């Protein structure tokens, strides 16, 4: 209808809608898959620290909620009744692109790092304090992705 | 290749004849055949002492079949004779007769009718453009099959 | 030319005609070799049972017949003025049989070789493997029937 | 009487001869292929040697002709004969 | 009026999905072609203790 | 480089830019346009198969889940028979995603309706086509990646149980945390779908 | 990622993990040590998955040698059964495991040129793992030169030849020792090369590290013991040493170029991982103790052949402990009861 | 040609009708091929497995029946003068069930190999293997349901 | 020119001629190369197998002739005046024969290697190898016959 | 709507900011992972070393901070009604900083891999170790300065 | 220009001869190198028979002259006013000959590699070597036959 | 705008500026990693050359900063109304410098590791290492000297 | 002998390049441009193939002499064929270049 608002605007909104969640889900999946072997490995040699070593899966789960939050923030924001400006579809695409990769990187890192940490935590209890610190240092990346997605979406709401 | 069973005919004469004619029809440049036969004649005339002198590593088999290259060449010169080629040249031994206008500028296809070709070999008229080659190839690809 | 009968439909027609033979023949040859290696391996060990285990190759050899019958049946209906509907179906018909035959040939080739190699120990394994190999070739059968009605309706709905 | 191997042998002989006749028929074209190859190579060598040698000059052109003449023999005897005959 | 129907097709909509179809077919080919055969199961080496 | 496939990828990645420059250097550079192509295609086009692709990907992932778990479940069952009944819950957690995928296909059916001889290229329903197709791909991909995780976790749990019967219950959490992925994929897909009314 | 692993090798993991779960901890070992008579030990063992096949089989003629023979037989049966359910790549890998065994088997066959010890009796005591049915040693000229090509063609060990043609016509102690040295060197080198290029990712590091540890302990044993009952030039010291120790490429030359006891102490003490010629009781016992800590670590993954490789040696160590106890029980010299290692 | 019926509609119908059986062929072939080697490997040492636990290979074609039934029954409702709206739904119906069959069959085959290899030394729990293998054989039912749904939708509008 | 006789129609005719012999020559070369190493390795051990191992090497030449018999036949139908239909019918036959010959060559080399492997160990098996070799020739002419069917048939009906 | 203000200009404004965080996050994740593995290796033996060899983790996080600050900075001054000349510059700066961070991550991880283990044995290496890290991460600031320099010139001459 | 002869018609003819010679050159080079390496490696212990071991390379050389003759024959008929027919048929013949020569070269190299090893023990199987390897020149020469057959038709008028 | 100043000229300038730095950055990272791992590994055994074996990282930093120098000397010649000539030369400069820096980084990385390995054995071996490594920074010198000349000729008639 | 015989392929390339450079212009027929394009690569990667062939055999030949003094004469025969092959690119290209000149239209 508008020279700045062609009829294909919803495309680049839904690009962000889908991408923001698919890659976060994939990152969570890889993280949990790796942590599964990381935990099950030490089961027979120390069947007491599994509870104390559930942190990595909880941390990985944050990726899924991050992705869902970012996606739903724009889900419903559009509407068939109006063709939002194509710039407002570029912003959605950027949102999805940012979050889907920040989450993936965070998941990749936490997976293996927690894997090794729990693998060799069976010896002494004095490694927990460093493992948690490094895991949080890793999750800060997903936090960064989330905050940048939010700030860019607020711009040009 | 292999021995024959008892009272099984040996292809001595076939080896004497066919293989040399095959090699001759492989190629028939007059100069090449004559030059190759020159070495054969030198070897056969010096065989008076070559037969006894040590045969070099490269000369053992060469001396073994000194009498073969002679046949090779003496048939090669004839086989090439019908081709009328001497380093891609021809003196027009015979006459065939071919029709041309009083004057003609090249770049145009010129037709010459036949009133009788060379009794022996092919006429010089096939020394022209690609027409000559595309006729000669068709002519020659048939006689090979027939002779085989 | 007309929209319903353009000039480039014969491209699809010819590809469909000539595609059925290719992949089915490829699968047949693959299975033939992959199974005959087993016969060659077992013969020296068992020069007694050499005319009682040729079922795998021969069964693998019927898919080629199937691809040929479908191919020639499609081909005999070959002409210039054909509706684009004519050219559309034939490519799918040919490729379906081709790849179905390839799939059947792979399975038969490997399974027959494995079974014939293993049969040298226990005799009764022969009848055991017969059923599985014949079903593997029946898998190939199932493509031809579909191709049949595909060809039939390639013209039963002739319009223009 | 009858025995399997002889029937198999005569079957294979039948098929092998039925195919060998045509195989031999086809094989005979190499003769002419080699003949025309020799003709073409001779023609091209002549063209690239004699025409180059035709440079008209009596002060430095005679020595050039001598050198070209020598290399023309070197190639004719060596590579236009040895490999071809072999 | 019309797309560039010379360098690329004008009716290109009918070949975009054929690419995906061939992608699936080739992935299936790769997955199938690497199937194991288990030679070692049927073969062994006789020994006075192992066998 | 080392492989033919990578060589082909390099070749295409360079030839695409070569073509782009060639057109851009003829004084042109706008002849090819995203918008004209997107408008060219039928909006029905992408709602036709996404409704299929989503369920296809979901069922593929479900199949991988069993593909993985089964080889371990009975590989451990040989050791002892006290696992199968206590182990089948993992595969149940696998086929749940199959129902999840089924939901999307059964719901999307009613949306598809034949429209007028015109008006289909308006923003009213092209939006619907994009929404349906991309919701479908979203849900399918989520189900696939969740099935991978659930299958691998089940595989490891099957072999871990033999170490200690008091380990299965304590390790049961990870696959549920995975299935959270499928649930979130389903909810996001349903939200993406419900927005668009239907094809006009 | 390990996702592709369970496409052809699921039951391999299942059976190896089950057998690992079948390992007997020190709790059973202490009870077995208390037994005094052979019947007491065998009946105590019968209450474990390790037993039920050794006891109730003989006629109460249980000897330490027979104990070792029967105990190892079931491990061989397990290995051969897994062979009976093998895979393509797995089969192409098992030959590497068996290479280190028929190396010594063919070395024994070569030694049996002038003594003529039969193949069957050799198999009654040597490693059957290396046996291949196409080994006609004592049926043709057993001369090492004549049999050289026969063995070269019998089994594809030809590539493992580092200039093995000359100096292979002695039938002497030096020849038989150097052939084993060179064979181990070439075999371990080629195996390390193979795993470094063709093996799934999770095994890439475990295999190379464990191979490096084994190659190091193998290289040291040919330098410490090179000054105990014989001498040789440093050139052969370098030759028999592996090209790459995979833990130290510089101290190997230090060992080779030295010919005294303390010219090698620094070469081993520098790494600061194993004490230099110290903490030595039964040297191989300490080697087993150090290696089993890593072998246990290998049992933590579920997507690599590291499990199989570690379990092969885990069962052999089970047999080692069984023999360590049987030696002191049957011979009635209770001094090895505390000499056993169990970390599973 | 026109919105009511573009000239190139039947191409997609043809390829879709092919795709179903195209995929089911490979889906059954993979499982059957693996299961055959699994059987011949084991029955050699326990040569009475023919009648009791060879049902997987039998079921190998059972799922493949979709490639026939759906393919033909959608081949029942084709034509040239067809609307593009109904001109591409059949391709969806085709590839859906075909790929569902592929996915089901691959897992069925792997678990069948698993069960046959396990039952030899453990002729105790194959009652478990069968009752677990079925759960992988019901997925293609979803392909059947969706194909019936889309074919009915096509039958509603036939121009 | 007229839509039925475009300018680029004979491009298909020209390319197919080369392809028809190419896809057979590669297969024949591969098969003969595979057989040669095996025969050379075997003959030294058993000094009589030269004469009774000639089958596969001549079957390679048979495939080579199979190439020419179709390649030459399509030549005389080519030109600047035939329809694009002519190019389609030519390329179809060319690809059919080429790929069938390629499959034949791929199978023949492997089977011949396997057969000659046991030749030095089973002097009886001097005809059993030809069993599969000929049975592997079942598809050796399907491409040839279909190519002959297409060429001589669709060489008319210009309209 | 002028040739300097195409409707597709704001694409780059929205994307370049988005891409900057990507490569910095990738590099930071890789470096942090390969440093965590090494510190986990070195910790168990010679324990009681946590806040002594954890510096490279923070060093890696610095690059993620760089990326966030640059991305938000460009987010301040994007444009829907802008000039394509600014659009290209924004993306150029974004990719420059992102790729520089990516390049730095490889070194920051790999060098630390070897650095972490040496300290346990020889403590005369920690100070010698960190020198490599610092002289490698000067590269990150070298990239940042050019990124900001380009970003500065983007604030002028917008039509 | 007219549809009969576009501007870039001679491009195809020009590239044809280059490709024809070049593929044959590659094939011959590969074959001769891979054979000569083996011959020279083996002759050390059998140096007396060097000359009788040279036949394979002199054999392989013929493919090069085949390529040369076909290339010059094609070049003799180059021009810009020619027919597009006479632009495609040339490359068709050239690529046919080139690929045939390449296949022949690979086959000859593979066979010759093992031939010398076979002859390394006794001199009888000289005949066997030649017999096995003397079936590749026919393949290499069939391409030449078809090429000269095709290019003959080239001379016909463009109209 | 006009043919002498298309609206997309700044594209080339921006990409050339990015390349002038990032490609040198990647090479610097590669070289620092390769040399650092080796030096850090060897120095554990005996610290006596820490303050003498530090040239590798210095050279890497030098090559890195040269790319920055060229990039900045190009940065302040930027605008919107610059002819595509300017973009061409700016792209040329960055392409010339970045990859040359990459090559220098690779050379230093691959040399310094072996250099530090060998230095310990002979403490008088730096007298050769400095001389051998001189060529890396001289390579950087060649890479940088040419680049600025693009600016030198960048301004005689633009638009 | 091996290195010097390998060198002359460089001379082969050099002569072709110089001859092509002799006859470069801007008003020439595109026909000539296509001809030169073909000739260049035809000589070039033919020489590449010859170099690849000679390289693999040079190392084998050199080591053989260490034990067989009179294998020197033998190996040169084999290596000649490499340059014999290489010369064909040059011979075809020189005549192709010559042909590219006379038949012109602008």
């Amino acid at each position: 209808s508008n020279i700045y608002a062609p009829l294909y605007a919803p495309f680049f909104g839904f690009a962000g809608c889908a991408a923001a969640m698919v890659l976060s889900c994939l990152g969570a999946a890889i993280g949990t898959a790796k942590s599964g072997i990381g935990i099950a490995g030490i089961g027979t040699f120390k069947p007491e620290l599994i509870m104390k070593s559930l942190i990595p899966v909880v941390m990985s789960g944050i990726l899924a909620i991050y992705g869902l939050v970012v996606a739903v923030l724009i889900a419903g924001n559009l509407s068939p009744t109006e063709d939002y400006t194509l710039f407002n579809g570029f912003m959605h695409l950027s949102c999805g692109l940012c979050v889907g990769f920040a989450c993936l990187s965070s998941g990749y890192a936490i997976g293996m790092v927690g894997d090794v940490g729990v693998r060799k935590y069976m010896h002494q209890p004095r490694l927990f304090v460093g493992i948690v610190l490094i895991l949080i240092f890793s999750e800060v990346l997903g936090l960064y992705g989330m905050i940048v997605a939010l700030i860019l979406n607020t711009r040009g709401s | 290749y292999g021995i024959a069973q008892y009272r099984e005919i040996n292809a001595g004469l076939p080896t004497i004849v066919t293989f040399p004619f095959m090699f001759a029809i492989m190629f028939g440049d007059m100069g090449h055949g004559f030059l190759m036969t020159l070495a054969a004649l030198s070897l056969v005339l010096n065989e008076k002492k070559i037969n006894k002198m040590k045969r070099g590593e490269i000369f053992d088999m060469a001396f073994t079949g000194r009498y073969i290259i002679l046949l090779m060449g003496v048939f090669s010169m004839y086989t090439g004779f019908l081709y009328n080629d001497i380093f891609s040249k021809t003196m027009t031994i015979f006459k065939s007769g071919w029709k041309w206008p009083d004057h003609w500028k090249k770049g145009e296809s010129i037709t010459a009718t036949s009133v009788g070709t060379y009794p022996i070999g092919l006429d010089w008229a096939w020394h022209g453009t690609e027409n000559a080659l595309l006729f000669s190839n068709s002519y020659k690809m048939k006689l090979s099959i027939l002779m085989g | 030319m007309t929209e319903l009968c353009p000039v480039y439909a014969p491209f699809f027609g010819a590809i469909g005609c000539a595609s059925a033979i290719i992949f089915t023949s490829l699968g047949a040859a693959y299975g033939t070799a992959k199974s005959g290696v087993g016969i060659c391996a077992t013969c020296v060990l068992r020069p007694d049972l050499l005319f009682k285990n040729i079922v795998p190759v021969i069964m693998a050899g019927i898919i080629a017949i199937y691809g040929l019958v479908v191919s020639v049946l499609v081909c005999y209906s070959l002409g210039q003025k054909q509706a684009l509907y004519t050219g559309f179906i034939q490519l799918g018909a040919g490729l379906s049989v081709g790849l179905s035959g390839l799939a059947a040939g792979f399975a038969i080739g490997i399974v027959g070789d494995a079974g014939v190699r293993g049969s040298s120990q226990q005799p009764r394994l022969f009848v055991g493997m017969i059923l599985i190999l014949i079903f593997a070739e029946v898998l190939g059968l199932y493509g031809l029937i579909v191709a049949l009605l595909l060809n039939s309706r390639a013209t039963q709905d002739v319009v223009c | 009487e009858d025995f399997g191997d002889i029937m198999i042998h005569q079957v294979i002989h039948t098929i092998e001869f039925c195919l060998n006749c045509v195989s031999h028929t086809a094989s005979y074209l190499r003769l002419w292929a080699l003949s025309l190859a020799h003709a073409q190579l001779s023609s091209v060598l002549w063209t690239m040697t004699i025409q180059i040698a035709f440079g008209f000059r009596g002060f430095v052109g005679v020595f050039m002709t001598v050198a070209l003449f020598a290399m023309w023999f070197a190639l004719t005897c060596a590579v236009l004969v040895l490999m071809e005959g072999t | 009026d019309i797309l560039s129907s010379i360098w690329t097709e004008g009716l290109l909509m009918c070949l975009i999905v054929s690419a995906l179809l061939l992608f699936i077919l080739i992935v299936a080919l790769s997955w199938i072609s690497n199937l194991d055969i288990t030679y070692g199961a049927l073969e062994k080496s006789t020994n006075p203790i192992k066998k | 480089k080392f492989s033919f496939s990578h060589f082909l990828y390099y070749l295409v990645l360079i030839v695409v830019i070569v073509y782009g420059l060639y057109k851009l250097f003829t004084g042109h550079g706008s002849d090819i346009n995203f918008g004209k192509f997107l408008l060219r295609t039928s909006p029905y086009m992408w709602a036709n198969l996404g409704i299929a692709l989503c369920v296809g990907l979901s069922v593929v992932g479900a199949a991988w889940g069993i593909f993985i778990t089964g080889s371990s479940m009975i590989g451990a069952g040989v050791r002892a028979p006290r696992i199968t009944t206590k182990n089948l819950i993992s595969i149940i957690f696998c086929e749940v995603v199959a129902i999840y995928g089924l939901i999307i296909a059964i719901v999307f059916s009613s949306k598809l309706t034949v429209a007028t001889a015109e008006n289909m290229y308006s923003k009213s329903n092209l939006y619907t086509g994009y929404s349906l197709f991309w919701a479908g791909i979203t849900v399918g991909a989520s189900n696939l990646i969740c099935g991978i995780a659930v299958g691998i976790t089940g595989a490891t749990a099957a072999i871990s149980d033999a170490a200690d019967s008091a380990l299965f219950v304590k390790i049961l959490v990870i696959e549920i945390f995975g299935s959270i992925l499928g649930l979130l994929g389903l909810i996001v897909g349903l939200l993406m779908a419900g927005k668009a009314s239907e094809f006009q | 990622e390990g996702v592709y692993f369970n496409i052809d090798n699921g039951f391999i993991e299942g059976v190896v993990r089950g057998y690992r779960n079948g390992l007997l901890s020190n709790n059973q070992y202490i009870n077995l040590t208390q037994c005094d008579t052979l019947e007491d030990l065998k009946l105590q063992l019968s209450s474990t998955d390790y037993g039920n096949f050794l006891s109730s089989v003989s006629s109460e003629s249980l000897t330490t040698s027979l104990i070792q023979e029967y105990a190892s037989s079931k491990l061989y049966h397990e290995f051969n059964y897994i062979r009976d359910q093998s895979s393509g790549s797995t089969r192409k890998f098992m030959d590497y495991i068996t290479y280190g065994y028929m190396i010594d088997n063919v070395a024994l066959m070569i030694t049996g040129t002038i003594h003529d010890r039969d193949k069957g009796e050799i198999l009654q005591r040597c490693h059957p793992l290396g046996w291949f049915d196409t080994l006609p040693t004592l049926s043709v000229a057993t001369d090492l030169e004549s049999l050289y090509e026969t063995v070269l063609v019998d089994t594809p060990l030809a590539p493992y030849f580092k200039n093995c043609f000359d100096t292979a016509e002695e039938l002497d102690d030096m020849n038989i020792e150097i052939i084993r040295n060179k064979l181990y060197k070439a075999y371990l080198e080629d195996f390390y090369n193979f795993v470094t290029e063709e093996i799934p990712e999770p095994a890439k590091e475990c295999m190379q590290t464990l191979l490096g540890f084994e190659a190091d302990r193998r290289s040291i044993n040919i330098a410490l013991n090179s000054l105990q009952s014989s001498d040789i030039d440093p050139d052969l010291k370098s030759d028999l040493l592996p090209n790459i120790g995979k833990l130290y490429p510089l101290a190997t030359f230090h060992l080779a170029q030295a010919q005294d006891f303390e010219g090698v102490r620094a070469a081993l003490a520098n790494v600061y991982e194993y004490r230099g010629f110290l903490e030595t009781g039964n040297l191989e016992d300490h080697f087993y103790q150090l290696e089993m800590e890593l072998c246990r670590d290998a049992f933590t993954q579920q997507f690599a052949i590291s499990t199989v490789w570690a379990w092969m040696k885990s069962k052999e160590q089970e047999v080692r402990n069984i023999t360590w106890i049987a030696e002191c029980i049957a011979q009635n010299q209770r001094e090895r009861i505390n000499n056993y290692i169990s970390v599973y």
